[PDB]
RNA sequence: AGCACAGUCUUAACGAUGGAUGUCUUGGUUCCUACAGCGAUGAAGGCCGCAGCAAAAUGCGAUACGCAAUGAAAAUUGCAGUGACUGAAUCAUCAGAAUGCUGAAUGUAAACUACACCAAUUCCCUGGGAAUAGUGGUACUCCUACAGAAA
RNA sequence: UUGUGUUGAAGCGAAAUACGUGAGUUUUCGUGGAACAUCUCCCUAGUGCAGAUCUUGGUGGAAGUAGCAACUAUUCAAAUGAGAACUUUGAAGACUGAAGUGGAGAAGGGUUUCUUGUCAACUGUGAUUGAACAAGAGUUAGCCGCUCCUAAGGGAUAGCU
RNA sequence: ACGGACCAAGGAGUCUAGCAAAUGUGCAAGUGUAUAUGAUUCUUUAAACAUUUUACGCAUAAUUAAUG
RNA sequence: GAUGUUAGGAGGGCAAAUCCGCCGAAUUUAAGCAUAUAAUUAAGCGGAAGAAAAGAAAAUAACUAUGAUUCCUUUAGUAACGGCGAGUGAACAAGGACCAGCUCAAACGGUUAAUCCUUCGUUUGGUGCAAACCUUUCGACGGAAUUGUCGUUGAAUUAUUCCAUGAAUGCCUUUAAUUUGAGCAAAGUGAGCAGGAAUGCUUCCCCAUAGAGGGUGAAAGGCCCAUAGUUCUUUUUAAUUUAUUCAUUGGAAUUUUUCAUGUCGAGUCGUGUUCUUUGAGAUUGGAGCACUAAUACGUGUGAUACAUUUCACAUAAAGCUAAAUAUAUGUAGGAGACCGAUAGCAAACAAGUACCGUGAGGGAAAGAUGAAAUAGUACUCAGGAAUGAGCAAUUAAAUAGUACCUGAAAUCGUUAAGAUGGAACGGAUUAAGAGAGAAAACAAGUAAAGAGGGGAAU
């Protein structure tokens, strides 16, 4: 698996196919799901529409045993 | 993030290196228990190392139809059968002294089988060629000719599960 | 050179006063060897291998007659008593450990897990 | 082979070749025995003794015989009497043959050699 | 694996403002070659693999049930193609068909003498040569690695 | 018997310096398995010693690189030396004996081989006969039993 | 899977009417002295270096160069020795100048002390010298000190936290 | 403009979790036999082999805060 | 109470991987940061075992219901928590491993503490060579305890049936398994080549329930140890051997006839408030403080705060408990698609060593002659000596000479060839020299004689 990694093909062009201007630095947008609402804003809402918000009333302790139910037509 | 993956979730925020662990003796193990409970059948000749359990409903509506081995008979069921609770739990019945036998089905579907065990049951005397006839629903003790003549043939385990 | 087996039957006087030369010769081979006589230096090895030995039988002889003399009596001393380790000392005994109350007992003996076959 | 409480590693078994105690390696140094005595005594091989008869059958003296004169365990090592060989400096000194290149053609009998015998047979 | 905290086991201290030397972690102290030579750090000696292997690599595989069974039904069947058997190394120029079968008599048979024999009866001296004379002592350092001999498939 | 200018640089052959490479490995590493506490009956740790010639490491404790006993059993050696013709040389085992000063360290102390108090003490013969200033004991807290004072 | 090795493997040095476009591959001679491939197909990774004031080790030009400059100062003759400006002896010229490179101690050091050897290294020149190396030896207390007393103060007991 | 006196050896996109896409493979309204059990296999084997005719995941149905 | 160097005892310290209490950060993430996260983590303090801890419901559920604890698969990245941001995050059911239940308190026993401990004794039989150990029941003595030990588990009454009781006589076999330590254990040291030396190459034989490994002067199934196998021996542990007589002493289970519904853990639960903790949200657990209960018809849970009330479940505030589980520690075995001396542990070696720091601490470098030094360099010459040389010498080999296998590059020496006016090197094209070279770079066949090798032909 090793022998068939994409880096093994970029191994002596310097940048390691990172860039040779953007380089590759250690988070630099920020660490997991930083930026929603600010600066990854328009991924959130290009690919993820209704993440942020709370919907509807709680269920406190569910107990999915109560309301299991397979259906067959 | 970038394109379109799944929001991340992972968990893996505090230190988990130490907390991570794989199991490479899960068939070691395997093969341990097997020689353990061998030895312990062998140990105890004849007897079977299984305990006698009670056919019980589970719980929920979710598994509502389907019955599996529960602990311990009721007190009702082995009065029923015919032995108290300290005299079941010396011939391999577990007995249980919270659950309740709330239908008629589930109260004699357990005494029948508590009679099966009991009529396939075959008992060694406790002073060897001394049988006597029991106590508190023991059936009574087999005698020498038959006790040989059972204790080459196959124990049915059937019986157990 | 002597051999501990020989000198196991003497008693403790041929014990101790045969110490007792063998420690003087071993005292004037070290005075050889101090000025610069070094002809018999290797026989040093020899007698001082001897003292161990009646050392040994001796001690022994005194370690066996000090056991006879506290034999029984139930308070020997802490060198005489069971060198066992301390937890081990410390330990329930095994009578204590199964004792049992008169209630459990006539429990056990009138109900004993018993021996049985299954068809 | 089909025992796995003892060992088949290499550098396990080389070091205790290496750093066996001089009781193992007395029988470590066992020899053949000729064929004659051989089926005197229905054995195959005896650890060697330093008044044994010895026919060495390996190495560049692979045809001579002789009472082996000394027994040297450090080195895993026997000496026979007459295969000497001259020092630089120009004094004699036996060459060390390894005992399993030579073959027992007489034993020296023993009280102890006899109770290894006979427990043999 | 190697050892967890490999390389790292040292005073971290990369003094290196200003001192006229690469900014690397140098160890501590003085009175010894250590002092002051570069610490942990996968270009340094005595610092530490890139990424260190650690035990929880994804050893096994599970196969699938049905894949498996496959396999072994079509090596069963490849077994009993002759071309196949003759491609693969095995010498069976002089039997007479390849889905060879013997009377279970076989398996009573208890000398390696007489398996021998009767390997060499049915036609498959050549394979047994073959057999004996592939042992030999592998190359490289896996000999130092309880893997000495390497001998072919009959 | 004579002849090359010198230096600098290039090439080849042979060397020097250096310790790469290859090959080795009584080491490591990882997994699996099993067992699992030692200590006032003085532990772990620390000092100090101990060999014929002996620094370290290893081993051992005034019996001091080892005693006894048990199994094997002829070597052990650098020299000197010691060994049966097998409780003897050397291995292994290791149950007996022995185990310095310390250290929780516990009579008081401590950059003291300093200083107490109480029993004198130890050995040998089968009540005597010797030799020793040596040997034991003495912490704090607590439990059980006892003792004699008290309100 | 199918092969090469003591009639010399790996490695290494120089090479080749050699192949490739190229990474390379393959051969020769030398050296070497014990292992080595597999391109049949496949599996696997701690798998490819010119740099990172990279890490470790080795080695250069600088260069026989900078330098070997405080403390006024040396000389003659002899001895020893393979060898003497810097070892010893005699003679001379001088210095330190009792606020001393003079005698006794403390702290610190720990055998550097002494005698006899003695020169591989060290003694930044030499060295036969030495505080170096080697073998032996040397420290004697009722009166000198410690040990005792108490001080600034420290530790602990009773409690109490 | 910065790094590089020289040479050797070492030296840097990897491992695990989780998701997706792509492609190969098996089976297909199913699929994966999880933990575990058995079994004349117990050098290898810590792997292979097996599973008395509703375990669980995902899928087979969506939608709504929700009674549904 | 105080005091006792009265008698007998215990605690203390080390070690920690797993385990049990406490105390308790910040880096970090949030692209800033303060709640949050890191994390109920690190560090700090204490305490245990071969496991610990948890544990026999004041539990779930809402079902046709389950039934102590722990662990695995799953539930489930789910319900939920959260500047509802980053992030965090359980439980029940289901399938398995393992499987075990119990005792105090309280009730009852006073025609009699029926309990317990200390010390001193007697014999009851056993395996040890001994040392020691296991059994043993008849006391006596001195105490403790009514400010409560022990028995019962409501208590009497029939019936059956079980269980412990002593003495005498006889029997102590036989096998399977399991576990230590020991022995025994196949077949060539056959030609020939070469080599210092086969274990190599040819060739002729074999053994194999042994062709695992190691050693041996080179690669060994047949040279050695050992390996396969097998025989004894140790541990315990199943089944199979035999039990029979004579007797009274107690106990137990269930079933008949009676009486009374008993007991059931208090500064505790609970509530309020504060802080923390939790997924727990008008508060999950814990803790501090204030208040402070009921008595089983009670009181606690039923995941949203209340009032009135049904239903279900459990029976808090005392205690013990094996297994399945974990083990970066120690010790001992065994392994590997691991590393191969700048790697692998820091340490392959006299390594936690040398050495450094006042100290807490920091912490290396360093493996390889050769088959054999039981071959480690003899002799001569020259030198003060170190060394060097040899007509001398060990070795297969000394250019393997102790910094010793191989012995790269940088750097330097010797010899030779060439170039040489303020760089050197280079690209491209040839030329002149100098090294090597015939595998395409001519000659197959034909006739003869000389050495050989093969194939077929009796």
């Amino acid at each position: 698996a090793t022998r068939f990694k994409k880096n093994r093909k970029k191994r002596g062009h310097v940048s390691a196919g990172h860039g040779r201007v953007g380089k590759h630095r250690k988070h630099p947008g920020g660490r997991g799901k930083a930026g929603g609402l600010h600066h990854m804003r328009i991924n959130f809402d290009k690919y993820h529409p209704g993440y942020f918000g709370k919907v509807g009333m709680r269920h406190l302790n569910l107990l999915k045993n109560r309301t299991y139910c397979p259906t067959i037509n | 993030v970038a394109h379109n993956n799944v929001l991340p979730n992972v968990h893996l925020h505090k230190w988990w290196q130490r907390h991570v662990r794989v199991n490479f003796s899960k068939n070691i193990k395997k093969k341990k228990r097997r020689l353990l409970r061998e030895k312990r059948r062998k140990a105890n000749g004849g007897t079977p190392i299984e305990k006698l359990h009670p056919i019980v409903h589970c719980p929920t509506q979710r598994y509502n139809f389907r019955t599996r081995l529960g602990k311990g008979f009721t007190f009702e069921e082995l009065k029923g059968a015919g032995l108290t609770p300290r005299a079941a739990q010396t011939i391999g019945i577990c007995y249980d002294k919270r659950r309740k036998n709330r239908s008629e089905e589930s109260l004699t579907k357990n005494v029948e089988r508590l009679l099966k065990y009991k009529n396939s049951l075959v008992m060694i005397p406790l002073k060897k060629n001394k049988a006597k006839k029991g106590i508190g629903g023991i059936p009574a003790d087999a005698d020498k000719n038959t006790i040989k003549e059972f204790r080459n043939k196959k124990p049915l385990l059937s019986i157990f599960k | 050179n002597v051999k501990a087996y020989e000198l196991r039957t003497l008693k403790k006087k041929e014990l101790l006063d045969k110490l007792d030369e063998l420690k003087k010769e071993l005292s004037g081979l070290r005075i050889s060897k101090a000025l610069g006589n070094s002809a018999k230096n290797s026989k040093i090895h020899g007698v001082r291998k001897n003292v161990a030995r009646v050392l040994t039988v001796y001690n022994q002889k005194r370690k066996m007659e000090l056991r006879q003399l506290y034999k029984n009596k139930k308070f020997k001393p802490y060198n005489l008593r069971k060198k066992l380790t301390k937890n081990k000392r410390l330990q329930l005994s095994p009578k204590q450990k199964a004792a049992m109350t008169l209630r459990q007992k006539k429990k056990v003996q009138n109900f004993p897990q018993r021996k049985y076959l299954v068809v | 082979k089909f025992n796995k409480q003892k060992s088949s590693s290499r550098r396990k078994m080389r070091k205790a070749h290496f750093t066996a105690p001089a009781g193992l390696r007395r029988k470590i140094m066992s020899s053949k025995l000729s064929k004659e005595l051989r089926l005197k005594y229905k054995t195959r091989s005896l650890p060697v003794r330093k008044d044994d008869e010895v026919l060495i059958c390996r190495g560049h003296n692979h045809g001579r015989e002789g009472k082996v004169v000394k027994i040297n365990r450090k080195r895993y090592k026997i000496y026979v009497e007459r295969v000497t060989r001259e020092k630089v400096n120009g004094e004699s000194t036996f060459i060390g043959i390894h005992p399993s290149n030579v073959v027992l053609t007489k034993l020296k009998v023993d009280k102890n050699r006899k109770k290894i015998l006979d427990r043999k047979a | 694996a190697v050892k967890l905290g490999a390389g790292y086991e040292t005073s971290a201290e990369s003094w290196g403002t200003g001192r006229a030397v690469a900014r690397i972690p140098r160890v501590p102290g003085g009175g010894t070659h250590r002092a002051g030579q570069g610490a942990f750090g996968n270009m340094c000696r005595g610092g530490g693999m890139f990424n260190p292997t650690k035990i929880w690599r994804r050893w096994g595989r599970k196969v699938n049930l049905k894949e498996k069974r496959y396999a072994v039904c079509s090596s069963i069947a490849a077994s009993g193609v002759t071309s196949l058997v003759l491609a693969r190394g095995h010498r069976i120029s002089h039997l007479k068909e390849v889905p060879l079968v013997v009377s279970n008599d076989i398996e009573s048979l208890s000398k390696t003498k007489e398996a021998v024999n009767f390997l060499v009866s049915l036609g498959l001296k050549d394979e047994v040569n073959r057999l004996v004379k592939s042992k030999k002592i592998r190359a490289g350092k896996g000999k130092m690695r309880n893997r000495k001999y390497k001998i072919r498939n009959g």
